[PDB]
RNA sequence: AUGUGGAACGGGGUAUUGUAAGCAGCUGCUGAGAUUAAGCCUUUGUUCCCAAGAUUUG
RNA sequence: UGGACCCACUAAUAGGGAACGUGAGCUGGCCUACUGAUGAAGUGUCGUCGCAAUGGUAAUUCAACUUAGUACGAGAGGAACCGUUGAUUCAGAUCAUUGGUAUUUGCGGCUGCCUGACAAGGCAAUGCCGCGGAGCUAUCAUCUGCUGGAUAACGGCUGAACGCCUCUAAGCCAGAAUCCGUGCCAGAAAGCGACGAUU
RNA sequence: GGAAGAAUGGGCCCACUGUCCCUAUCUACUAUCUAGCGAAACCACAGCCUGGGGGGCCAGGCAAAAUCAGCGGCUUGUGGCA
């Protein structure tokens, strides 16, 4: 599982793709799993699972509302050790449901709370950070 | 373990700063708001006078190892001599630099 | 989906349609209004029956859309002329109950008064109702069918199979009961095996799917079976004619049914002992007829040691349990001073990481740096 | 809006806790009390060793906030008896102790030197010439009373407060028979009660208080009870080994550099808590033993503390102590 | 060969690590796992139950043979001082700072022969032959940077992606002296490091490893003797 | 309403800014200077303040 | 529930009423309530410590690991009880850690004007910029959110009516996020008690 | 985050922003008090709620002064005819 870590990427928002797929830009379209809370956006973050559309890429895997996979954001969280962390930019990757990537490898470093949470996005690694 | 912060080069304690990795797997440890905010702005530490590079570059100053008991007692006594005389050179240190 | 009776499924539509639907309007209100209260409450009724018909079409499968021998199967045991043929007379029902319920809501659009309401949402109810007890004979078939496809099995004839079929009691239901996990029943009585029994079994890291024939409407199922199926003949032969039919009658009957043998692989296993003899009575030669049928359908050197070449949650769920057991990494410590691995160490001291900064060869480096440290102060 | 049950939402009644649910009694049990009051003097952030089975954080490092409560010994000074009655518990008597703690005084006055210091001088002198009647009233006591509580007051001379008022409250004693309270009240007379005596670094408590007032309904200023909030250290300030985590070492006091911020430099008996606790600094609190009985792990796994931050909590502070911190400056003009 | 998953998942390579002398297992999961591998080699090598960095991903991260063992530098001083504890003296433990923090998924190292990432620094390199005491080799496994997770490396044979060439695992088995074999296990997953982990006398694969991917991986290890 | 009393100041500790003015010869003074409780901690520091006025109370 | 009959999450996105729903909350084609804040008064007097009549109530739910790839199932698949960890909504607190916050107009930097000059200062309706403690706040930060009885459906037991039988008639046992208490808050300003002094 | 309700604005796109998520903080004024000055509308009599015939009636619930501040007012699930 996964604790409570903070949220920062709610709908509408354009979040950059950082696997060989041939994505380049993905479009946030809904949340998995989000409860039905009233007047409040859902919102994603590093290892959650959300609904995206590719905006630019490769054209037969765009159009496709697919599950996304979060990897890096800029918001400052706290990890329970007591740290607080935040990237250089948001990143994700193209997954299937099963949690599985079309692509073949990752680009810089990869948030560990990713990693350890999908064990194969762990195996796509090279450097977990 | 207490690590060394990047700009302000001092000790940095467990909960309060910030950690900030890089796309080149490097990762830096900012030990205050005003250091983050210092290698933010990427002053050059040996360009801040209340940075140790400046204060070191201006003439102003891996494989484990099984325990032992008798190791570790003496570790612990040799650390608080060494920080003794350590702190004699700096004192003579200044009385050079302020002579 | 469950197939209810005629007058348990309109009872089920009636309570349904008052219990979400209001049923409090005073006639004080407008013209309208109850034309609107009317109108929701048929709106429901139409669409509560509408579920009920598409689930039923949906749940309903197309025979010429099942697999040929699937099909085939269907057709011999449930008369797919007669399902079809009640299949679309439901089909029929329901396109005419929404005829009715459109115009019993463009008659309502009109609506004048609310006895003229009240009259109109009575007739539609009873419309409805007499359609619905006259395809009663409609339900009680599709319950049949629900009930004969429930226990009707997933005929899988891309893979391997192997068809085991032949005089009646001959041995090959016994063969397939002992090569596969499946046990079909037996009785002395002929026909006992009314329907094919199927029994997944490995050979050869190969998944081969022992199904078994009437004797010889069971029959002609065993036969149409056969007649659409990638799979083995097993014809067997009593040898002993233990089994009731003489071995000239076996092989006659194995003549006329070689029709359907044809394209496969024909096994002759003689029982009660590819002409393979098996003794039924003695139960042996078994596993080789098998074998035969599926045969028939078919500078780093390892470091490896000396324990090699020659648990622990046991041990937590004996204590606590999981999620109640905690493991000390004391104990699985290679520390030469057993004290010395039980207890804990100085992690960080005076501002420095002792840790990271205690050394074994420290322990004569401290003497040496004392000496020191006395002949520069002396 | 918010919950309907705290309604209304009007300012507390009293300055201080009140404990109004306290632990069912059992005979059988021992005599031991059930409730304290102490200080809130501020909070650090402590790094701590998280043992809890099947988590995933199982057997690591966990940062946890906590709170520091000082809590110097009371002074016991009288009992209470009270009778079940159809109307509820009765007051039938109460017998106090001779030489009354001077803030206790304090508290029984409201212009303490303007009055002639005339409080229970009678009371002395009559227990002085003839222990009898209160060996009767004793008496009284142990043989129609059926529920015990010991007057207890905060000594808050060695406290670092301006207040000179002693907080005056009751404490049940549960365990054994009545007179086997009267008699463990009447040897405690006059004497000092631990703060070691009822928490034992591990146990679960239930912290009570004011919440802090943020000024006009009303928002702020309301009586409060949190329930769990496990105690992570019993401190002993008197001990100058006090905080002295053993992983560490790291020869410390637990009073943060230039001290608890408007509070001072704790020095006593300290307890440390997990969270926060209603109620804002340098106010009076009271601690109670939890009133249920609950085996979560959660509230009875070990707790061995790793490391405790004593850096300036005034500022981005950033030194443990000076002795640590004097090696690392450059040696200043001073 | 032995079939087992970790917690719900037959990813077994990810949560665990497998050399020709000792055995890497996570802490705080489930506790069949430990049990399955003390059973199957516990008594024949050492298996240590800790956590690198205080994550389940050590065997994923960390990369190591039966002489030496590399984990990444940002492990805590803890974890390794509990790490040479448990661990025989014979056992060398190096921490490494490179740009690389998967040492585990970059690097698959042999007995003898090991190929690494070619984005491996030099230092790295030199460290890791320190360490191991054995030839690295900076290549590419399928086309694909991340070596060390997508094949499998053993004594007895090697195991690489399916969509590899011919002639590029004949050449890489040359290189390797060892015999390679490219194909999918887990029922057809392609990360072959990760979902399978073999030592020099037995070998660990998931539960849902198919059962003629399991035959293929023994008689390429040579495991059924 | 005479006290480990109160207060105003000041010292120390703690903190923010960034190394002053000036003396000078970028460097030295100087990781200085300034601010530091007005809702920070402490006071063997100097000073004065007070064993006070009115109102209602069986 | 979030977005223009729809398309996704979620456990679901149930139906209504307040007869011109709430158009004197909303838009388009004096006095009395309620919330809070004081308050004179019996009880001699003032004060401390309690009692608690009554009123209100608070937690909900998900997935996650064993228990499992066991029960079961030819297989394909695949349980559950318990135990344990997380998450969502909501509630109650708290400001160590992080962020936000600038009338510390605190420090630093920048521009202009003046004294014949340097210095020296001052000002620019808070000139401009950086940092900025303490405070405030952050589902942007953290902590915590029970346990006993009586029940419905329902399962039964004994047992007549009715020489059998019968969960019922006289009785009893089990059993629902239900009901009533436990805890949580208010504390009668005309409910009360113990206790200290009493010109 | 960037239209999910300041930028310089530029060429549906791009940029921008508290429109929104989700509000938080500050300053000033008003508000507030004190001193002084000081109205008018409006006024049968007044003012606690449930039910029955509204605030005055009947039967109930209750009921403690003086005040300050924010602020309300029959119908349902079954067609008809022969």
């Amino acid at each position: 599982t996964k604790y409570r870590m903070t949220l920062g990427l709610p709908v509408q928002a354009i979040m950059n793709c950082a696997d060989n797929s041939g994505a380049k830009n993905l479009y946030i379209v809904s949340v998995f799993g989000t409860g039905a809370r009233l007047n409040r956006l859902p919102a994603a973050s590093c290892g959650d699972m959300v609904l995206a559309t590719v905006k630019k890429g490769k054209p037969d895997l765009r159009k496709k509302i697919m599950p996304a996979i979060v990897v890096r954001q800029r918001k400052a969280w706290r990890r329970k050790d007591g740290v607080y962390l935040y990237f250089e930019d948001n990143a994700g990757v193209i997954v299937n449901p099963k949690g599985e990537m079309k692509g073949s490898a990752i680009t810089g470093p990869v948030a560990k709370e990713c990693a350890d949470l999908w064990p194969r996005i762990a195996s796509n690694a090279g450097t977990v950070v | 373990r207490v690590h060394t912060c990047y700009f302000c080069s001092g000790p940095v304690y467990p909960g309060h700063g910030i950690m900030f990795v890089r796309n080149d797997s490097k990762v830096f440890r900012f030990c205050r708001s005003k250091c983050h905010k210092n290698f933010k702005m990427k002053r050059n530490p040996r360009k801040v006078a209340w940075t140790k590079a400046y204060r070191k570059a201006h003439g102003k100053e891996n494989v484990p190892v099984r325990y032992d008991r008798n190791v570790i007692a003496t570790t612990l006594n040799a650390m608080k001599r060494v920080s003794q005389v350590h702190a004699k050179r700096e004192r003579l240190f200044y009385k050079k630099r302020l002579a | 989906t469950p197939i209810p009776d005629v007058n348990t499924f309109l009872d089920v539509v009636l309570s349904r349609t008052q219990r979400k639907t209001p049923t409090v309007i005073r006639s004080g209100f407008k013209i309208s209004r109850i034309r609107g209260f009317y109108g929701r409450k048929v709106k429901f009724t139409q669409d509560t029956i509408t579920e009920k018909l598409d689930s039923i079409l949906q749940e309903f499968p197309k025979l010429n859309d099942i697999h040929p021998f699937h099909a085939d199967l269907l057709n011999i045991l449930y008369d797919r002329d007669h399902l079809k043929i009640a299949l679309s007379q439901l089909s029929t029902a329901k396109h005419l109950v929404e005829n009715v319920a459109r115009d019993y809501i463009r008659l309502l659009k009109y609506g004048d008064s609310l006895y003229r309401c009240k009259q109109l949402k009575r007739a539609a109810l009873g419309r409805m109702a007499t359609i619905i007890k006259r395809q009663k004979s409609s339900l009680e078939f599709l319950e049949q069918v629900r009930q004969h496809l429930s226990r009707l099995p997933a005929i899988d004839p891309n893979t391997r199979t192997l068809l085991v079929c032949g005089y009646p009691n001959v041995g090959k239901s016994s063969f397939m009961n002992k090569v596969t996990r499946a046990q079909v029943d037996v009785q002395p009585y002929a026909f006992t095996t009314k329907s094919l029994f199927v029994g997944h079994f490995d050979y050869k890291y190969l998944r081969w799917q022992v199904i078994d024939t009437p004797g010889i409407t069971i029959e002609m199922q065993s036969i149409t079976a056969m007649a659409h199926l990638r799979s083995a003949v097993l014809y067997f032969m009593d040898l002993s004619e233990m089994c009731g039919y003489s071995v000239a009658a076996q092989v006659k009957l194995y003549h006329s049914i070689k029709p359907l043998f044809a394209n496969k692989v024909t096994i002759l296993v003689l029982n009660k002992i590819k002409v393979v003899q098996t003794s039924c009575v003695q139960d042996i030669g078994v596993m080789d007829v098998r074998t035969t049928a599926c045969e028939a359908l078919l500078a780093r050197p390892a470091c490896i040691p000396d324990s090699v070449k020659t648990l622990a949650r046991d041990i937590e769920a004996a204590n606590g349990g999981a999620g109640v057991y905690n493991v000390e990494l004391r104990d699985k410590y290679i520390l030469q001073d057993p004290s010395w691995k039980y207890d804990r160490m100085p992690e960080l001291l005076d501002g420095k990481n002792v840790a990271d900064f205690v050394d074994p060869e420290i322990e004569a480096k401290l003497l040496a740096l004392d000496e020191e440290e006395e002949r520069l102060e002396r | 809006h918010g919950s309907l049950g705290f309604l209304p939402r009007k300012r507390a009644s009293r300055q201080r806790g009140k404990v109004k649910a306290f632990p069912k009694d059992d005979a059988s049990k021992p005599v031991h009390l059930t409730a304290f009051l102490g200080y809130k003097a501020g909070m650090t952030h402590i790094v701590r060793d998280l043992d809890r089975p099947g988590s995933k954080m199982h057997k690591r490092e966990i940062l946890e906030a906590v709170t520091v409560i000082e809590t110097p010994p009371m002074v016991v000074v009288g009992v209470v008896g009270y009778v079940e009655t159809p109307r509820g518990l009765r007051s039938l008597t109460t017998v106090w102790a001779e030489h009354l703690s001077e803030e206790v005084k304090r508290r029984f006055y409201k212009n303490w030197f303007k009055s002639k210091k005339k409080a229970f001088t009678k009371y002395a002198k009559k227990y002085a010439e003839s222990t009898q009647s209160i060996n009767r009233e004793l008496e009284r006591i142990k043989k129609y009373c059926s529920v015990v509580r010991v007057l207890a007051h905060t000594q808050i001379r060695k406290t670092p407060l301006a207040q000179k008022k002693a907080h005056l409250m009751e404490i049940q004693v549960n365990g054994g028979s009545v007179a086997d309270k009267v008699e463990w009240a009447r040897e405690h007379f006059e004497k000092t009660v631990d703060i070691k005596s009822t928490f034992e670094q591990n146990e679960m408590i239930d912290v009570i208080g004011v919440t802090r007032g943020k000024g006009n309904g009303n928002a702020g200023y309301m009586h409060r009870t949190q329930l769990n909030s496990k105690i992570y250290r019993i401190g002993a300030g008197d001990d100058a080994k006090n905080a002295s985590t053993d992983f560490d070492a790291t020869e410390k006091r637990i009073t943060p550099m230039g001290g608890f911020v408007r509070y001072g430099v704790v020095e006593n008996d300290f307890v440390m808590l997990n969270g926060a606790t209603p109620g804002p600094v340098k106010r009076v609190l009271t601690l109670r033993k939890s009133l249920l009985t609950h085996t979560s792990r959660k509230a009875l796994e070990p707790v061995s503390l790793k490391w405790i931050d004593t850096a300036s909590k005034f500022g981005h502070g950033r030194f443990q102590t000076p002795a640590e911190a004097k090696q690392f400056l450059g040696t200043l003009k001073k | 060969a032995l079939r087992a998953q970790f917690e719900n998942s037959n990813e077994i390579g990810v949560f665990s690590n497998l050399t020709n002398s000792y055995a890497l297992v996570a802490l705080g999961g489930s506790e069949n796992f430990y049990s399955v591998f003390e059973a199957e080699l516990g008594d024949v090598v050492p298996v240590v139950h800790t956590t690198i960095g205080g994550t389940r991903i050590i065997g994923r991260l960390t990369c190591g043979n039966r002489k030496g063992l590399l984990v990444p530098s940002s492990t805590t001083d803890n974890e390794l001082q509990h790490l040479r504890n448990s661990l025989p003296d014979p056992v060398k433990i190096q921490r490494v700072d490179e740009r690389l923090s998967a040492l585990g998924n970059i690097v698959a190292c042999n007995d003898y022969v090991a190929l690494v990432h070619p984005d491996i620094e030099r230092e790295t390199e030199e460290i890791i032959a320190d360490v191991l005491d054995v030839e690295v080799f900076r290549q590419t496994v399928a086309g694909n940077v991340l070596t060390g997770s997508y094949c499998a490396l053993s004594n007895q044979g090697a195991l690489v992606h399916p969509r590899t060439s011919i002639q590029e695992q004949d050449e890489l088995s040359s290189l390797l002296q060892v015999p390679l074999v490219a194909g999918t296990i887990n029922r057809g997953s392609d990360v072959i490091g990760a979902g399978l982990v073999v030592n020099d006398w037995c070998a660990f694969a998931g539960l849902d490893t198919t059962a003629t991917e399991l035959a293929v991986c023994e008689s390429i290890f040579k495991l059924q003797d």
